[PDB]
C-alpha cells in the first residue's frame, strides 16, 4: 500500500541522498549546503555526464545506476518543470524509498498520473512536489531549508508552505523547543504526502511532544487532518497541537502564489480550515508570529516543559 | 489562465463538440451585420469580459445586462453601441468593472432540456471526475445545496480513459431518453478528452442540453487552464489577451513577482506565498487595511527589491509599505543595503517598516536605521504589523 511507506519520511542520519539534477545551476548550489549541514549525500544522476564527478563526487546517467552503486536511499529532485514528473517516476522505477520532488510548476495533470501510479506501489514514498523538503535536526536535510535555524527537540512541524515555516522553526528554537522532524508537503494541489501522513508519524514518535500545523486556503487536506486528529488523537495521552492557516485575507478565486492556494467554487477558504482544526482539539494561532509562545504555553499547561 | 467564450467555443468546436453557430464583432456595425448574416428566429449577444455575472451586470453606457436576446438585427446594433468601448461590472469585477471590445452575435437556441456537466481534477479523488447533475440552468453550488441527490458524479481512470459505460451512466443519470443517449454520451467522451487534451483543471458546461430539433449542445461552457502546462500550450496561450489583467499585476509578472490588489492602504512585499499570505493576515488582525500581496519567490536579488518596490510606487492608494523578508539563503545586510539602494534611487516618501531575519541581523539592522531614509526596522512580524499600521492613522 501507499499508506505503508509514511514510514520512509523520516529520515536520519542513517540515510544517504543523492540529488537527480546534480551538474544544474540548482542541484550545485543544494549539494554544497547539504554536505556542509552534514548529510549523507554521495552522488547524484544528470543524463549525458553520467560517469564524471561533481563537487568531489561521483556522477551517474541514471537513477537506478546511482542507486545500486552507492547504495543510498533517497532522491531529491531539482529538474526543470517539463520533466521534473518523468523523474519522481524514474525514482519510482528503481523502486527509491524517499522522493522528495523540489520542484515547482509541473502541470497538474502530470502529477495526477503520478499519483494513479505512486498509490499502487509501497516501495515509494513521495514527498512534494513544489516543496523545501524534511529536515531531521541534526541528523539528516534534503531540501532548501536553512539547516542553521534548526534545533533537535520536541515539536514535529507540518506545513503546505516554505518560508512561514522558517517563521515557525524561528519562533520555536527562540523560547528553546526545538524540532524533532519537519515535513514541509508543497504547496501544489496533488502532491504525494500530506498531513495526515506525518501526523501519524508524530502521533507515533516518542521524540514527539508537540505538533505545529501550518496550512492555507485551498483544498480539503486540512479538514482530513482536523478529522484524522479527532479520531487518533483525542484521550488521555493526546499530544498538543498548535495551527496557523493562512490566506484569511486572501480574495477568492485568486492563485495567491502557490498553484493549490486558491478559493474556487465556494470551497478551500481559511475560516472553515480553522474551525475545524479547533473542533479537534487543535489550538489555533490567530497571529502567525505566536506559533512558538503559543505551543510553548501549551508545553506550560500539561507541565511538559 | 481563461479565456474569452468566443475563443473557447471555437476550441470546443475544434474537438468536436457541438456549440452555437456565432460571430465576433469588434465594432456595433459588425455585430449588427452579424446577427443579419446568421439568419435565425432568436439572437443572443453577449458581452465578452471574463469575469462570469455579464446576465446581470451593468454597463457604464448605463446599459443594464451584458446577455440579451431578440430575433431582430437591430436590436443587435442599438445594443451593441453601448457595449464596444464601455466597461462591465458584475458581481465578480472591480466595482468599475472591465472594458468589453469584442462582442458575441451567436444564433439563440431552443433549449429543450438544461442540465449540469462538468469535468475536473478532484481534490479528493486523485484522477478526473464527471460532476454533473440533470437539474441544469442554476448556479451548481445551489443545486447542491438544496438537492444534494441530483448531483451524480463518475471517477474516471486517468490512466484508463473514460469508460463507454460511464459516459451512459452518467447521460442517463442527466436526463437524456432513449436516442438522444448515445449523442450525449458521446458529446460527454469528446469533452473528456478535450480537457485532458488541454491540461484543463476545469471544463464546465452550463447548460448542457438538447434542441427541439433532436441535438446535444453545449450552450454555455467555462474553461479554466493549468498554468504550469503553459510550456506545452503555447496555441492556447497565445490566444490570452492580458487585456484584462490588471497593470501592475501584469508588470509584476515580467520579474517572476506575483502581486494581487487589496482594497487597502498598507503594501507590503515577502519572499515565499505562504508568508506572504500571513503578512496580509497579521496586518488585518491589527488593523491594518493591506494594499496587496506581493510574492518574490525565494528569488531574492536587488534587481527585484527594485522592481517590488517599482510596483508599489504604481498602486497611489498606498500609504505604508512593510517589507518581511526571511533570509535563510544569505546576508541579511545585503539584502538592507539593495533596499536601501533601491529606496533613495526610488526617491520614495512613504513610511518604511522593515523586518529580515536570517543571517547577521544586527548590522543589516544598523543600515535601515542609520540611512537617513524614512525607514523603520522592526523586531518581529508582530512588532512589523502593529508599527505599519500605527505609521497611517
Amino acid at each position: 500500500s501507499y499508506t505503508a511507506s509514511r514510514k520512509h519520511l523520516y529520515v536520519d542520519k542513517n540515510t544517504k541522498v543523492i540529488c537527480q539534477g546534480f551538474t544544474g545551476k540548482q542541484g550545485t548550489f543544494h549539494s554544497q549546503q547539504a554536505l556542509e549541514y552534514g548529510t549523507n549525500l554521495v552522488g547524484g544522476t544528470t543524463p549525458g555526464k553520467g560517469g564524471k564527478t561533481h563537487l568531489g563526487l561521483p556522477v551517474f546517467n541514471t537513477v537506478k545506476e546511482a542507486k545500486e552503486q552507492t547504495g543510498a536511499t533517497a532522491s531529491v529532485i531539482y529538474v526543470p518543470p517539463p520533466f521534473a514528473a518523468a523523474a519522481i517516476n524514474e525514482a519510482i522505477d528503481a523502486e527509491v524509498p524517499l522522493v522528495v520532488c523540489i520542484t515547482e510548476g509541473i502541470p497538474q495533470q502530470d502529477m495526477v498520473r503520478v499519483k494513479h501510479r505512486l498509490l499502487r506501489q509501497g516501495k515509494t514514498r513521495l514527498i512534494g512536489p513544489n516543496c523545501p523538503g524534511v529536515i531531521n535536526p541534526g541528523e539528516c536535510k534534503i531540501g532548501i531549508m536553512p539547516g542553521h535555524i534548526h534545533k533537535k527537540g520536541r515539536i514535529g512541524i507540518v506545513s503546505r508552505s516554505g518560508t512561514l515555516t522558517y517563521e515557525a522553526v524561528h519562533q520555536t528554537t527562540q523560547v528553546g523547543l526545538g524540532q524533532s522532524l519537519c515535513v514541509g508537503i508543497g504547496g501544489d494541489p496533488f502532491n504525494g504526502t500530506d498531513f495526515t501522513d506525518c501526523l501519524e508519524i508524530f502521533l507515533n514518535d516518542p521524540a514527539t511532544e508537540g505538533i505545529i500545523l501550518i496550512g492555507e486556503i485551498g483544498g480539503n487536506a486540512e479538514e482530513n487532518a482536523a478529522e484524522f486528529l479527532k479520531q487518533h488523537n483525542s484521550g488521555p495521552k493526546s499530544k498538543p497541537v498548535v495551527s496557523f492557516i493562512a490566506g484569511l485575507t486572501a480574495p477568492p478565486g485568486r492563485r495567491m502564489g502557490h498553484a493549490g492556494a486558491i478559493i474556487a467554487g465556494g470551497k478551500g477558504g481559511a475560516k472553515e480550515k480553522i474551525t475545524a482544526l479547533q473542533s479537534a482539539g487543535v489550538v489555533v494561532s490567530m497571529s502567525p508570529a505566536q506559533l512558538g509562545t503559543t505551543i510553548y504555553k501549551e508545553f506550560e499547561k500539561r507541565k511538559m516543559l | 489562465m481563461n479565456l474569452q467564450e468566443y475563443q473557447s467555443k471555437k476550441l470546443m468546436s475544434d474537438n468536436g463538440v457541438k456549440v452555437q453557430r456565432f460571430f465576433v464583432a469588434d465594432t456595433a456595425n459588425e455585430a449588427l451585420e452579424a446577427a443579419k448574416r446568421l439568419n435565425a428566429k432568436e439572437i443572443v449577444l453577449k458581452a465578452q469580459i471574463l469575469a462570469g455575472g455579464r446576465g446581470k451586470g451593468v454597463f457604464s453606457s448605463g446599459l443594464k445586462g451584458g446577455v440579451h436576446l431578440t430575433k431582430d438585427p437591430e436590436v443587435v446594433g442599438q445594443l451593441a453601441k453601448q457595449m464596444i468601448g464601455y466597461n462591465l461590472a458584475t458581481k465578480q469585477t472591480p466595482k468599475e468593472g472591465v472594458k468589453v471590445n469584442k462582442v458575441m452575435v451567436a444564433e439563440a437556441l431552443d433549449i429543450s432540456r438544461e442540465t449540469y456537466l462538468a469535468i475536473l481534477m478532484d481534490r479528493s479523488c486523485n484522477g478526473p471526475v464527471l460532476v454533473g447533475s440533470p437539474q441544469g440552468g442554476v448556479d451548481i453550488e445551489e443545486v447542491a445545496a438544496s438537492n444534494p441527490e441530483l448531483i451524480f458524479k463518475e471517477q474516471i481512470d486517468i490512466i484508463e480513459g473514460i469508460k463507454d459505460s460511464q459516459a451512459q451512466r452518467m447521460a442517463e443519470n442527466l436526463g437524456f431518453l432513449g436516442p438522444l443517449q448515445n449523442q450525449a454520451a458521446d458529446q460527454i467522451k469528446k469533452l473528456y478528452n478535450l480537457f485532458l487534451k488541454i491540461d484543463a483543471t476545469q471544463v464546465e458546461v452550463n447548460p448542457f442540453g438538447e434542441t427541439p430539433e433532436g441535438q446535444v449542445v453545449c450552450f454555455d461552457a467555462k474553461i479554466n487552464f493549468d498554468d504550469n502546462a503553459e510550456f506545452r500550450q503555447k496555441d492556447i496561450f497565445a490566444m490570452d489577451d492580458k487585456s484584462e489583467n490588471e497593470p501592475i499585476e501584469n508588470e509584476a509578472a515580467k520579474y517572476d513577482l506575483k502581486y494581487i490588489g487589496l482594497d487597502g492602504n498598507i503594501a507590503c512585499f515577502v519572499n515565499g506565498a505562504g508568508l506572504a499570505m500571513a503578512t496580509c493576515d497579521i496586518i488585518f488582525l491589527n488593523g491594518g487595511k493591506p494594499a496587496n500581496f506581493l510574492d518574490l519567490g525565494g528569488g531574492v536579488k536587488e534587481s527585484q527589491v527594485y522592481q517590488a518596490f517599482k510596483l508599489l510606487t504604481a498602486d497611489p492608494k498606498v500609504e505604508a509599505i512593510l517589507v518581511n523578508i526571511f533570509g535563510g539563503i544569505v546576508n541579511c545586510a545585503i539584502i538592507a543595503n539593495g533596499i536601501t539602494k533601491a529606496c533613495r534611487e526610488l526617491e520614495l516618501k512613504v513610511p518604511l517598516v522593515v523586518r529580515l531575519e536570517g543571517t547577521n541581523v544586527h548590522e543589516a539592522q544598523n543600515i535601515l536605521t542609520n540611512s537617513g531614509l524614512p525607514i523603520t526596522s522592526a523586531v518581529d512580524l508582530e512588532d512589523a504589523a502593529k508599527k505599519a499600521v500605527a505609521s497611517v492613522t
